[PDB]
RNA sequence: UUGACAUUGUGAAGAGACAUAGUUUCUUUACUUAUUCAAUGAAGCGGAGCUGGAAUUCAUUUUCCACGUUCUAGCAUUCAAGGUCCCAUUCGGGGCUGAUCCGGGUU
RNA sequence: GCUUGUGACGGCCCGUGAAAAUCCACAGGAAGGAAUAGUUUUCAUGCCAGGUCGUACUGAUAACCGCAGCAGGUCUCCAAG
RNA sequence: GAUGGGGAAGCUCCGUUUCAAAGGCCUGAUUUUAUGCAGGCCACCAUCGAAAGGGAAUCCGGUUAAGAUUCCGGAACCUGG
């Protein structure tokens, strides 16, 4: 108002240097970052198998909260705690004479690939989690199929890092339950049957349904337009 | 020319040692007038879009 | 939330830790002695008849001198060496493959009396 | 025998363009986002003569939507453009020698010049001295447009390849006899070696297929096939006819 | 140079057989992510929406283009002046707006 | 007058007759700056320092290349009556 | 002619700003202190290649058996600080 004046800019065009943008969409990244994302595209573009494409469906999250919230109760020892429990026994035991038996059964989710593979086929879990992640895909795809057969409960969930945590491991690729306190019993059996319902029971009708085939946007619209226009006048 | 005042490198007119005089006349001039006329078509299409 | 933004459309290396180095073990056990003191650097009074005369008339002394010595060297040498006070040093490549600097002493010096202090004749 | 002279062009040792004294090569703006939604004004700076070229070149600068500067162009100047003209650039471009518009803006019988054999390419047809494209026909579904180079060829190329309009100065240049041995000498000297010219017919057979013989003559055919081998094209390759042209040319 | 096979995938219409159900194979014309070519200090792409209006309303929009620069050999830069909200009023400095929204497919 | 330099011009070309380091100028106006005392080193004068390698001589009917102190070959500046 | 790279059994061949996350300046932030972060830039992306091309600055007189625009005398000029 003052000596202060108003000086409207003209950016349209053939006048007056453009100014500052999100330039974002447009920045040319390093290639590692560009394959990565290829590498997403790509893998939708393509009709993608039934067995693959299986995955995908992942657990949802409140189920999920509710199946973490359980399997934490049980994680495996702490360093600390399982030196804590080496002079419990090895003093204790070779002594007052107990039979490696002044320390109580153990109950703890189960890990490790091989390890949960011959669980299940032993029947033996009786909850298993099948992280979402674990690229080479191989080392985890037939796992569906195995649960399904030995008549295992079992869920695809998010987060290969997500089931190390729960174990101290980095990433887990695998969690499982074979045991259970009867205070938790109960509260298991609900959870078998929420995540039954979202994977065994729909695992034979999952195995007919390949996944991908889907374009990018600016496919998508360009047939969304098309496809309108041409039928309905 | 690094070696030498400053007063052998200009002429005390705008745009002194770089342009030369009647160039400069004729920026003046050129620059007033599309300043003004600039003024002139604003208010004259500011007349058409009031009147069409 | 959302993305960060980016004005350039240009992405470069960011800009990363350098830690300095912090060894382990050491480059030598002994720092190498100083290779090149004031008794490497001018070896011996040249002491050639027409060398000699300068001495006499130019107040100036002639040494051969360290081939990997340069005019600073050979100045702060003489001075260290002589307790002399040095004008400017010349110096040449002799043809024996050898290095000859003429050493003005200042005005206050006189170079006849330095010569037969070193000790020549 | 030896290899050839038309074979040993190919390893451009001696045979490379000379090139010391050129302007720098001669190019439409990048197609940015003026010149495809509007038009970007320019002023030619100065036409200047360019070693080796015909044709002079139109020097021409514009400000830089994006940044605060002056960005220089080497364009090849149409007949008629001048220093101090402004040049106007783009989809929304007036109709006026010496700007540069897409074929699609553009009525059938604009004649053009340096235009993109695709759109962006900053321009490849009729670039020598004296040449253009005539515009012949549109096609608005599947935006193409047809025009016709200089060689008589009709091709259709993107309706968004751009070019100038007018025709490239310097016309007629080849009306001049150039008289003397000398004046092909510097016409070669400022391009590339491919003066003067030894007959293959007066070489020995080690060098050519035409070479030796104890009178000068070709002794075979001098239509070579279009799948003869390295060594052994020269002459009338791939000729479909061969003898003095009678009647009119000109395609139909 | 010519053919076949491999790189080689996805729709659609038409032919081709167990001999007028669709597994399969060839032809035509679609798709784009493989592969291929160009451009650029990957800058304004695609999709909506704002407002002008041509347009004629068969109930209200059924749409289609537009949607800052052309007398002149000036000038166009300091996250932008303006508006507005903050820091606790110091000089300095910040956010939004100015410059619509969505999708990160550089084109 | 001779040699050389240089200027203002004129002829010529389908030939129109390098590049980079480096130096200055201008446009801009971020900022900084006085009255009880500030601004200024593109004005003058003043102080200190400038390393390293080559430098002799021949350059030709004998110092170079032609087996040689070979009538051959080998780039150039200065130029009196 | 290196380098990210791409060929080649390989000695190596190609490419030189190329399908690359390619780097360093100005001062401000320190008054634990020495240089971490705060701005904004600049994206120019090796290097070798001329003792006749480009290029900061020196002249006269004297002097040696043999050096001298290099020493001596005197008088200057440039570049950095
Ligand atoms: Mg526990
Ligand atoms: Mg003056
Ligand atoms: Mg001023
Ligand atoms: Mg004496
Ligand atoms: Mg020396
Ligand atoms: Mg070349
Ligand atoms: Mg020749
Ligand atoms: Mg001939
Ligand atoms: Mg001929
Ligand atoms: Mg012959
Ligand atoms: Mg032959
Ligand atoms: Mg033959
Ligand atoms: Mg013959
Ligand atoms: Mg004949
Ligand atoms: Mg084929
Ligand atoms: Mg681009
Ligand atoms: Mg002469
Ligand atoms: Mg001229
Ligand atoms: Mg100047
Ligand atoms: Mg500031
Ligand atoms: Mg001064
Ligand atoms: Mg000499
Ligand atoms: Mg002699
Ligand atoms: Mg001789
Ligand atoms: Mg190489
Ligand atoms: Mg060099
Ligand atoms: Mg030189
Ligand atoms: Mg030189
Ligand atoms: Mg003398
Ligand atoms: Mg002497
Ligand atoms: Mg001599
Ligand atoms: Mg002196
Ligand atoms: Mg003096
Ligand atoms: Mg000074």
């Amino acid at each position: 108002n003052p000596l202060t004046h108003s000086t409207p800019k003209n950016f349209g065009i053939g006048q007056a240097v453009q100014p500052k943008r999100n330039l974002s969409r447009y920045v040319k990244w390093p290639e590692y970052v560009r394959v990565q994302r290829q590498k997403k595209i790509l893998s939708i573009r393509l009709k993608v198998p039934p067995t693959i494409a299986q995955f995908q469906y992942t657990l949802d999250r409140n189920t999920a909260a509710e199946t973490f919230k359980l399997f934490n109760k049980y994680r495996p020892e702490t360093a600390a705690e399982k030196k804590e429990r080496l002079t419990k026994e090895a003093a204790a035991v070779a002594e007052a004479k107990s039979k490696q038996d002044a320390s109580p059964k153990p109950y703890a989710v189960k890990y490790g690939l091989n390890h949960v593979v011959a669980l299940i086929e032993n029947k033996k879990a009786k909850l298993v989690l099948i992280a979402n992640d674990v690229d080479p895909i191989e080392l985890v795809v037939f796992l569906p199929a195995l649960c399904k057969k030995m008549g295992v409960p079992y869920a695809i969930v998010k987060g290969k890092a997500r089931l190390g945590t729960l174990v101290n491991q980095k990433t887990s690729a695998v969690a499982a339950l074979t045991e259970v306190r009867a205070e938790d019993e109960a509260a298991l059996a609900k959870l078998v049957s929420t995540i039954d319902a979202n994977f065994a029971d729909k695992y034979d009708e999952v195995k007919k349904h390949w996944g991908g085939g889907i374009l990018g946007n600016k496919a998508q619209a360009k047939m969304d337009k098309r496809a309108k226009n041409s039928d309905s006048a | 020319y690094a070696t030498v005042s400053k007063t052998h490198k200009t002429v005390s007119r705008a745009y002194g040692g770089s342009r030369c005089a009647n160039c400069v006349k004729e920026r003046i001039i050129r620059a007033f007038l599309i300043e003004e006329q600039k003024i002139v078509k604003k208010v004259v299409k500011e007349q058409t879009e009031a009147a069409k | 939330k959302a993305l960060k933004v980016r004005t350039s459309a240009t992405f470069r290396l960011p800009k990363t830790l350098k830690l300095a180095r912090a060894p382990k073990y050491a480059s030598k056990a002994v720092p190498h002695y100083n290779r090149l003191d004031s008794y490497k650097v001018i070896e011996q009074p040249i002491t050639s008849e027409t060398a000699m005369k300068k001495v006499e008339d130019g107040n100036i002394l002639v040494f051969q001198v360290s081939m990997k010595a340069n005019k600073y060297q050979i100045k702060k040498a003489v001075k260290e060496l002589y307790e002399v006070d040095v004008l400017k040093v010349n110096t040449l490549v002799r043809p024996n493959g050898t290095k000859k600097a003429y050493v003005r002493l200042t005005a206050d010096y006189d170079a006849l009396d330095i010569a037969n202090r070193i000790g020549y004749i | 025998g030896r290899v050839i002279r038309n074979q040993r062009k190919g390893a451009g040792s001696i045979f490379t363009s000379h090139t010391r004294l050129r302007q720098g090569a001669a190019k439409l703006r990048t197609l940015d986002y003026a010149e495809r939604h509007g038009y970007i004004r320019g002023i030619v700076k100065q036409i200047v003569h360019d070693s080796g070229r015909g044709a002079p070149l139109a020097k021409v600068v514009f400000r830089d939507p994006y940044k605060y500067r002056l960005r220089e162009e080497i364009f090849i100047a149409n007949e008629g453009v001048h220093t101090g003209q402004f040049i106007y650039a783009g989809k929304k471009a007036s109709l006026n020698v010496g700007n540069v518009l897409p074929l699609g803006s553009v009525p059938e019988g604009t004649i053009v010049s340096n235009v993109e054999e695709k759109p962006g390419d900053r321009g490849a047809l009729a670039r020598a001295s004296g040449n253009y494209v005539i515009i012949i026909g549109h096609n608005p579904d599947e935006n193409k447009t047809r025009v016709r180079l200089p060689s008589g060829a009709k091709k259709v190329i993107s309706s968004d390849a751009r070019g100038v309009i007018g025709v490239i100065a310097g016309g007629g240049r080849v009306d001049k006899p150039l008289l003397k041995a000398g004046r092909a000498f510097h016409k070669y000297r400022l391009k590339r070696n491919s003066w003067p010219k030894t007959r293959g017919v007066a070489m020995n057979p080690v060098d050519h297929p035409h070479g030796g013989g104890n009178h000068q003559h070709i002794g075979k055919a001098s239509t070579i096939s279009r799948g003869a081998v390295s060594g052994q094209k020269a002459g009338l390759i791939a000729a479909r006819r061969t003898g003095l042209l009678r009647g009119s040319q000109k395609t139909q």
